């Protein structure tokens, strides 16, 4: 079945520094 | 596949479980772990003056 219950809202948020990980296994 | 010279003795460094080996401000080798005993050790050069 073709459940689509969701949708592009294109909003976003401007209080997010979340993206770090760490680069290497130094 | 690490290669160098120098002594080995214990430290008490305290690495994360994903961490293999450490090094200083300027880049270079100072801390190892074993692969048989993954305990923590220091390198330190040998004398020479």
């Amino acid at each position: 079945q073709c459940v689509n219950l969701i949708t592009t809202t294109q909003s976003y948020t401007n209080s997010f520094t979340r993206g770090v990980y760490y680069p290497d296994k130094v | 596949g690490l290669t160098g010279t120098g002594v080995l003795t214990k430290s008490n460094k305290k690495f994360l479980p994903f961490q293999q080996f450490g090094r200083d401000i300027v880049d270079t080798t100072d801390a190892v772990r074993d692969p048989q005993t993954l305990e923590i050790l220091d390198i330190t050069p040998c004398s020479f003056g």
